[PDB]
């Protein structure tokens, strides 16, 4: 991102300083699943079986179950409504997904780009229970009414998630942000190694923040990401990491005029927190989140270890059905009499651009 | 075996998805070119008629 | 590549910022507590067209209307839940697209121009202000008969 | 300096140019971009505005 500057004679301006900055994406800790059965237990070959079964769609749960867990915990646009008492239910769902893609759009996200909703199977029956209950019972509407599915929404292909992540019962005590922070952005550290400019960290006047927490700051809107003009709605972070007053938020507060000339191109929001600025967490009641996002922000990334076929263990392979490779291994100690079984699988999920993913929460 | 070296795997041009403006609004308007050595003699300024 | 298209955003930025500032035919409404957003809406873009039609700009021309993506999104809401869920009503609900609006084409502009917070104080026009036409003024310089200027009884 | 020219999506004028100080080694490098902006006819626009 590069500065404007204004008139014809330049000689008294700074150029502006590029900086190459880099996101991480790694792999987690490996994943399995053992378990062993002794030379008896194995006359019965229904145990393998089953277990084996088992283990493979297990670990393929997992995959996703982390995914949805990472995705629910970065995603920096938030929406959130009270349960209506009315009729309005699954209106105001439609509005809140709406609401995400006016967000993306209004940040600078790509309009042209697909879109995906994901929803927990009650909002899902929420948004079909509008649509199938209109006064029109054809086509749409009729397929809403007898098998509660619904057409894409609000601009995104629309999914009915089994599992879904939760957003944690928000704290009620009245926090506010100590200092007035200001972050910098950096390409590499002081030993030289890149710098993540997705986080930032933040004291705040008491310890009530989880992590998983969606909050707004008072005096902090978000911008336009390449002219830097106010959409005039509060930014929203997202709580990382906690540890007493210090907490670890997402994005980083990068105001237009930043004190540090450097990072003022990478702006997300119009203005750094007046002293002692008021805290509003979203979260107040724990609700099942519904992710949305714009393609090519949500990764999965798959590595294999290097187990050697031909040498003590039997070793083979198997695909999830996300396309993640599991490895089954076998191996029999005649001492003691039983077999040991692995399951095991290696990836990790990223979201590279955590403003091109957003969740609605109702429960408010 | 223990000591092996590492390095950084950077992905130097497979950048991560980015923002853009769509520019609707000054693509709808209409554009006009003035003579740049007019504009230079009238000091950056045009004037245009109205109706009777 | 990224200087290319920074200053292109930037002419956008100031022609938004210039027809907000300038644009004399304005209307306003209240965010609705009841169901009548959209058509609320509508009411307004309609009466552009109505007061502009009035003052005597030609029905003839061709007309756009750019809306800020939470307006935009409140049109296709409405739209898109009506009761026969086919053609605009599921194109509306589907993609929150929307056909032209009260004779405007419909564009979503995603930098969008503000006016400020409004002065609460009751103010009044001092004297009794009545402009004139002029080709040129004491000096003889063109005179932009566009704008004049008055007294109000309190600077709010 | 080197000079090119290019067009913005709205048809505006891009200048590049490009400076070499071979002594230091160094290049700047500068964009700039002319324009202006306006409503000839205040009547024939208008705004809305939601929230009152």
């Amino acid at each position: 991102h590069m500065n404007i500057e204004e008139g014809l004679d330049l000689s008294s301006k700074t150029p502006t300083a590029l900086v190459q900055r880099l996101v991480p994406s790694v792999f987690k800790e490996p994943k399995n699943i053992l378990y062993t059965l002794d030379a008896r237990e194995m006359r019965d070959p229904e145990h393998k079986t089953e277990a084996g079964r088992a283990a493979g769609m297990r670990l393929a749960a997992q995959i996703d179950s982390d995914l949805i867990s990472m995705v629910t915990q970065r995603a920096t646009n938030v929406i959130t409504m009270a349960d209506s008492t009315a009729g309005t239910q699954g209106r105001d769902l439609w509005n809140c997904a709406a609401g995400i893609d006016a967000t993306m759009t209004a940040i600078g996200v790509p309009q042209g780009i697909n879109r995906r909703s994901f929803w927990n199977p009650f909002n899902y029956k929420d948004l079909a229970g509008e649509l199938g209950h209109r006064a029109y019972a054809q086509g749409a509407t009729l397929t809403a009414y007898e098998k509660a599915q619904i057409p894409p929404v609000a601009s995104f292909d629309s999914y009915k998630t089994d599992i879904s992540g939760r957003l944690p019962k928000g704290s009620t005590e009245s926090l506010t942000v100590s200092g007035q922070p200001e972050h910098k952005v950096e390409a590499k550290d002081s030993n030289g190694m890149p710098v993540d400019n997705r986080q930032g960290t933040i004291t705040v006047s008491a310890s009530g923040l989880q992590v998983g927490d969606a909050f707004t700051i008072a005096g902090v809107n978000s911008v336009h990401q390449i002219t830097k003009d106010t959409t005039g709605q509060p930014q929203v972070f997202r709580v990382l990491a906690v540890s007493g007053t210090t907490v670890t938020i997402s994005p980083k507060i990068l105001p237009v005029e930043n004190t540090d000339v450097a990072s003022r191109p990478y702006a997300n929001v119009d203005a750094k927190p007046a002293e002692s600025a008021a805290i509003t967490i979203l979260n107040k009641n724990a609700a099942p989140a519904n992710l949305f996002w714009a393609d090519g922000s949500v990764e999965l990334m798959y590595g294999k270890l290097a187990f050697p076929t031909g040498q003590g263990p039997q070793v083979m392979t198997a695909t999830t059905e996300q396309g993640a490779t599991l490895i089954m291994s076998y191996a029999f100690d005649h001492i003691k009499g039983v077999t040991t079984a692995r399951f095991t699988t290696l990836y990790g999920c990223s979201v590279l651009v955590p403003e091109y993913t957003g969740i609605v929460i109702a429960g408010q | 075996a223990n000591q092996l070296a590492k390095d950084l795997e950077i992905m130097f041009e497979n950048y991560v998805e980015g923002f853009e403006a769509a520019c609707v609004v000054s693509r709808n308007a209409k554009k006009f070119r003035p003579g740049d050595t007019a504009m230079q003699r009238a000091g950056d300024v045009l004037y245009r008629p109205q109706h009777y």
